[PDB]
């Protein structure tokens, strides 16, 4: 590999266990928005996002533990699985997103930061994991 | 090889065959043919028939003849005949004459009248060197096939993508419901696109009036199925009409992006279509890379030489020196008739007599030029008049020694023909302009081709769409190939590509709406301006070889500090920073809060700009500044700035963002393309002027013919614009029974030819190819002063249109050719393992006979994809789903197979299998995602299903290569957009308050509303497109009341809330116009300036197949010996390829 792949993507990882961390709390948080089928279907899907988040950071760590005890396109190969894994999941969770947003036009009522910060955690995701997917070719 | 043969009288007729006359009398008798059919065309309208009627006896005169050359084709070569190209397609138009009247005595049925009209390609089958013309076209289709495919690529790619998202809007486009007045709610649960229209309601009923159609009110172009879909996705391309789909669909759920989806489309087929022209150019270059009348003159000159009371005007032919002076004094009188061609003119409907003794001033002028050609007889008789030049100037003067006489005006007007003579002066230019005109010569054949193709094209729409023609209900109808001209004007409306699209759909409204056969008629268009534009850029050769022809011919402390690196560091902080507030402050609502520490940081940052140019100045700059253009930008920044908000407008904020531009200049990749356009302005300011020049020409023209025209009323009835007064019925629709009052008339028409700056505004208008066919009929309407009316009134006046755009075809199609020549010069100047049980299956997978297995899936989920109809109702649709599911399980599967080899790099190694990895996981996704069905994002993922099709791409060797290259080419340029986007990023906040609260609507200011920002890129970006900008504009001459809502002003109201700003749009254009060459050579440069050069290896040398030599490199090691002899195999096959 490269120094400045390692050195790129410690920035990229930052932004990554910090979305991963502000969607464990958007799962999380009871302040899923201020209450004065569907949603269950689109909690599979941040479930389903979730595991694939998990499975990617294995395939990170795995990856760190690769390059260093092996060649790079092994390691590199799984860091790039790790970003689509991580990608995939964070569109499932601009999915669930949605569907809770449109749920919540089906139902007073008021949105709550938790969603928000969801969105931007997928938002920093997409972004990331496009990064490190456009990191693997080069 | 012949056939049966025989001797006798054969031999004899095909000797009197091998003479002469025969040819021209068939060629006689064919141009008899194309005649009696153009007058054939008028008219139809089913039976009737008038004249034709004898003439039906006449074709099979034709026939008879035809057949009787068909009994000499019968002693000429048989079999070795056919092998003939024009002989080959003689034959066909005979075997379709035979067959045709054939079947017509069988009938004692109009596809045989349509088969009539294959007739006139005789004309070209009896003239040699067309076939040298036809011959070079068809050459030029080959080098551009691969793109041509792309383009049906998207074509198709977008198709299915519009097969989805779009055809999940199916579910919305063909439907609606509403009522009361239109106001229902767009985009928001029980919505729907609108049709059209200057008010718009649809009755149906479905309560008070529906609300939401466009598969046929509209005309097809609904997603609904596979094949409309491929139409709509047609006319989009065209960057023709396509908006009103986005703000179709837009009106119906909604304003996510849309956009997305019609910008990467309407940019890519920019992208490519750049690519034909670089295809052409290439062809140009290719031609001309290994491409690359003094002793007359001397003769003349020289026996003017020798050649050289009445006698003392002999002394004058030479003397004197004040003839020198004279031409200074000359500069006046021309002058006086620079103003007089507009003071004779100025103003109109006989408002101010402006000429009240400039005919005198003319008669004066006539003296003075009749003074100099009686002079010059004197200086040489005869010899004087050699020259036809000297004889034609001279005619020119006594014929404004003439008289007001007659009752012909235009004889008047042809004193505006008279102010030519002031275009003798300009040295060198007019050279430069016989080298342009030297150019026509030679193209003027293939334009003939070009007015060939005009010619059938046009006779048979004549026999199809007006071959038909009618159409109840209900106006204006516009051109319908009732009449033959009226198919000329409109064949070449469409050839424009202008507004064809409502031609079409009369054309399929015309065949009862849709079904299977009618829509069938769709294929002419897409025959049509696709060949017939393809045609027009087949022209671009022409003179891109013709114009390469010509191109073949203690303040050092301070100092420390501003120079300081560190400084510099501050200063790109504070660059980021300023950067950063700017883009806060794009949006409107900014300034709102707490802009002010922006303004420091601005303000900043133009102190450390100011003290940049301070430090500068004083080290020999000043003079050297005012050479320079840098020094001066920053001089100028200082003072610019400092322009006071009182008195002439300026806003400062603005300006803000200037500050960093200047880092741009650091790049030097713009450098190079930028001198290129400063080199590039200068090589071709002359046609410039030109151009401009024939703006006042026509201007001219115009004004003195047209002036007392387009002061319409409404409708007809009424004519005198003075007779009108009062309220005028509307009936809606067509029935005599829904009536609605209008206080209606008069009408200023928008442009009118009152003034000649307003000649300069309209003329401009139909430049841009863009809303001129409704000032040309209207201009077809024109009688005397105060009148319109009617029908097909003056038809002679539709000549001049296009007499113009005639013009325009050439300096224009000129001036991009210019760039691309110093381009090539700039060129020029650019020149200067496996182990185990894997061990068995990878041997079975490597082998890649699953590659045509896995290629044949794809088609077929193609196919697939391909049912998506969704008319109604189920069934299929669980069969699509298992279809879905039987794929993504497939080809998951084999994802499989390929994890089952190199794992470590199977997961990667190669780019592509990863792309395959993604598919895969969203495919599996989107399928859980149908699971759990028992969801709107789901689309989005089915995309992904979508984006398999790629796929077919990844096989597509020696086409994708060319993809690469488009990628290698595409980092280069984008430097340019940037400027690009800020081009639009100042004028769209520059307009964002001006253009601002403008109200919405129902005008060009609706769905297409200037009011956020976003928005307004969009207006601006319609702009861009050369799309019924015009109508905006004015629109927004004078407006509307605020936006209705907003602080308004006061009491004041009455539309009164925007005012005149032409300027915006009219610069605009022009700076789209100038960044737009700019993307035009950027992308040369960075492309073809090499990918030209790589069309000329790839279709010779083997530097591509070298890779794949590489690629058979792949299957060994790194020596020694023993590898070349196991290599040697490989290397004695490969060197006989
Ligand atoms: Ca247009």
């Amino acid at each position: 590999m490269s120094p400045t792949e390692a050195p790129k993507v410690r920035v990229t990882l930052f932004c990554i266990l910090v979305g991963i961390v502000l969607a464990m709390t958007a799962v999380v948080s009871d302040h899923w928005a201020v209450l004065s089928e569907f949603t269950t279907q689109k909690e599979y899907s941040i479930s389903a996002a979730a595991i694939s988040v998990f499975s990617l950071g294995f395939l990170i760590m795995g990856t760190i533990c690769a390059l260093m005890a092996f060649r790079k396109k092994r390691d590199y190969l799984l860091r790039p699985a790790s970003m689509f894994y991580v990608f995939a999941g964070l569109c499932l969770f601009v999915s669930l997103e949605v569907m809770r947003q449109s749920v919540k036009r089906m139902i007073y009522y008021y949105s709550w930061s938790f969603a928000c910060a969801c969105a931007a955690f997928v938002l920093l995701f997409l972004g990331g994991i496009s990064l490190l997917l456009f990191s693997l070719p080069r | 090889f012949c056939l049966t043969l025989q001797n006798p009288l054969r031999k004899a007729c095909i000797s009197i065959v091998e003479w002469k006359p025969f040819e021209t009398i068939i060629l006689l008798t064919i141009f008899a043919n194309c005649v009696a059919l153009a007058v054939y065309l008028p008219m139809p309208e089913d039976d009737n028939n008038s004249l034709n009627l004898g003439l039906e006896k006449l074709e099979y005169f034709f026939l008879t003849v035809f057949s009787i050359e068909a009994a000499m084709k019968i002693i000429a070569y048989g079999f070795l005949f056919h092998q003939d190209a024009y002989l080959r397609s003689g034959w066909n138009v005979l075997d379709f004459i035979i067959v045709f009247l054939g079947v017509f005595t069988a009938i004692l049925v109009k596809a045989l009248r349509a088969f009539r009209v294959l007739r006139p390609l005789r004309l070209v089958s009896g003239v040699p060197s067309l076939q040298v013309v036809l011959n070079s076209i068809f050459k030029a289709m080959l080098p551009l096939f691969h793109i041509a495919l792309l383009v049906l690529f998207m074509v198709i790619i977008y198709a299915i993508i519009g097969l989805e998202l779009f055809k999940g809007k199916m579910h919305k486009t063909c439907y609606y419901i509403g009522t009361d007045i239109v106001a229902t709610v767009e985009n928001e649960k029980p919505s729907p696109c609108a049709r059209t229209g200057s008010g718009r309601p649809c009755t149906i009923n479905g309560s008070e009036c529906r609300g939401g159609w466009p598969g046929p009110n509209h005309g097809i172009t609904h997603f609904d199925n596979f094949g409309f879909s491929m139409l709509t996705v047609y006319q989009c391309i065209t960057m023709e009409g396509w908006t009103d789909v986005l703000y179709w669909v837009n009106d119906a759920i909604g304003n996510e992006w849309p956009w997305i989806y019609f910008v990467t489309l309407i940019l890519l087929g920019s992208f490519f279509i750049l690519n034909l022209v670089l295809g052409v150019l290439s062809g140009e270059f290719t031609k001309e890379r290994e491409k690359a009348q003094q002793l007359e003159e001397d003769l003349r000159g020289y026996m003017s030489w020798i050649t050289q009371c009445h006698d003392l005007v002999k002394s004058r032919v030479f003397y004197w020196l004040v003839i020198l002076i004279v031409a200074l004094n000359t500069l006046s009188i021309a002058s006086e008739h620079h103003n007089q061609p507009l003071w004779l003119t100025h103003l109109q409907d006989i408002a101010n007599r402006v000429l009240l003794s400039l005919f005198t001033i003319e008669m004066l002028l006539k003296m003075y030029g009749l003074g100099l050609r009686q002079y010059f007889m004197s200086i040489f008789n005869r010899f004087d008049c050699f020259v036809v030049c000297s004889g034609i100037l001279e005619l020119l003067l006594v014929e404004s020694g003439a008289m007001t006489p007659l009752g012909i005006s235009v004889l008047r007007c042809i004193r505006l023909l008279r102010l030519f003579k002031i275009t003798k002066y300009w040295t060198s230019l007019s050279n430069l302009v016989a080298s342009l005109l030297n150019s026509i010569r030679s193209i003027a054949s293939l334009l003939l081709l070009l007015f060939l193709f005009i010619i059938i094209f046009a006779l048979l729409g004549m026999q199809l769409f007006g071959g038909r023609y009618d159409f109840e209900d209900t106006e204006v109808r516009r051109s319908n190939f009732d009449n033959f001209p009226q198919a000329l004007i409109s064949v070449f409306q469409v050839l424009t590509g202008e507004d064809w699209n409502s031609v079409m759909y009369n054309g399929i409204m015309a065949y009862g709406g849709p079904s299977y056969p009618g829509v069938l008629v769709c294929i002419y268009f897409i025959i049509l301006f696709v060949c017939g534009n393809y045609i027009l850029l087949n022209v671009f050769l022409a003179i891109a070889v013709d114009n390469l022809a010509e191109a073949e011919s203690a303040t050092w402390f301070t100092n420390f500090i501003l120079l300081f690196i560190l400084l510099s560091s501050a200063a790109l902080a504070a660059e980021d920073p300023i950067r950063a507030e700017s883009v806060r402050n794009q949006i409107l609502g900014y300034f709102d809060i707490a802009f002010t520490s922006v303004f420091t940081v601005e303000i900043v940052l133009k102190m450390t700009t100011y003290g940049a140019f301070l430090h500068k100045g004083s080290f020999c700059r000043n003079y050297f500044n005012i050479l320079d253009l840098l020094v001066v930008a920053v001089s100028l920044i200082s003072m610019g700035l400092e322009s006071s908000t009182i008195s002439v407008v300026k806003i400062l904020r603005v300006l803000r963002v200037l500050r960093p531009l200047r880092a741009i200049n650091r790049a030097k990749g713009l450098k190079h393309v930028v001198q290129c356009v400063f080199v590039a302005i200068r090589t071709i300011g002359n046609i410039v002027l030109v151009t401009t020049l024939l703006q006042f020409m026509f201007a001219c023209i115009g004004v003195q013919l047209f002036k007392g025209k387009f002061f319409s009323c409404n409708d007809l009835s009424k004519m005198t614009e003075e007779e009108c007064r009062g309220y005028y019925y509307v009936y809606k629709d067509g029935d005599p029974t829904q009536m609605e009052l209008r206080p209606r008339q008069w009408i200023h028409n928008d442009f009118h030819f009152d003034n000649v700056l307003s000649a300069m505004m309209s003329l401009f208008t139909v430049s841009t190819f863009e809303g001129w066919p409704q000032l040309l009929y209207r201009a077809i309407d024109s009688n005397e002063e105060d009148m319109g009316p009617v029908y097909n009134n003056r038809v002679e006046m539709a000549i001049f249109f296009i007499i113009y755009i005639i013009l325009i075809a050439f300096f224009m199609m000129n001036i991009f050719v210019g760039f691309v020549i110093v381009t090539f010069q700039e060129q020029g100047e650019t020149e200067y393992p496996k182990n185990p049980y894997q061990y068995q299956v990878w041997y079975v997978v490597t082998s890649s006979y699953f590659e045509y297995l896995m290629f044949a899936l794809i088609m077929l989920n193609t196919i697939c994809l391909g049912m998506q109809h969704y008319h109604q109702s189920e069934e299929m649709n669980h069969i699509s789903d298992i279809l879905n599911v039987a794929f993504t399980i497939i080809f998951t599967l084999e994802m499989i197979l390929k994890l089952l080899a190199f794992k470590a790099r199977g997961y990667f190694g190669d780019p592509w299998n990863v792309f395959d990895f993604l598919i895969v996981i969203g495919s599996i996704i989107d399928v859980i995602l149908s699971e759990i069905d028992t969801r709107i994002s789901s689309a989005f993922f089915r995309l992904f299903r979508v984006m398999r099709l790629i796929k077919l791409l990844s096989r597509a060797e020696g086409v994708r290569t060319l993809l690469w290259t488009f990628i290698k080419s595409f980092q280069a340029l984008p430097y340019v957009a940037l400027l690009i986007v800020m081009l639009f990023f100042i004028y769209a906040v520059i307009g964002m308050q001006m253009f601002g609260k403008i109200a919405l609507v129902d005008g060009t200011n609706r769905n297409n509303n200037f009011q956020t920002f976003p928005q307004a890129v969009l207006l601006l970006f319609r702009c861009a497109t050369g799309e019924a900008w015009q109508e905006i504009l004015l629109a927004c001459s004078y407006g509307k009341l605020c936006d209705p809502e907003s602080d308004y002003a006061p009491g004041e109201e009455y539309t009164c809330g925007t005012n005149f700003a032409y300027y915006y749009f009219i610069s605009f254009y022009m700076l789209c116009a100038f960044l737009i060459i700019n993307l035009f050579v950027a992308v040369i440069m960075d492309n073809f300036d090499y990918l030209t050069r790589d069309w000329s290896i790839l279709g010779x040398x083997x530097x591509x197949x070298x890779x794949x030599x590489x690629x058979x490199x792949x299957x060994x090691x790194x020596x020694x010996x023993x590898x070349x002899x196991x290599x040697x195999x490989x290397x004695x096959x490969x060197x006989x390829x």
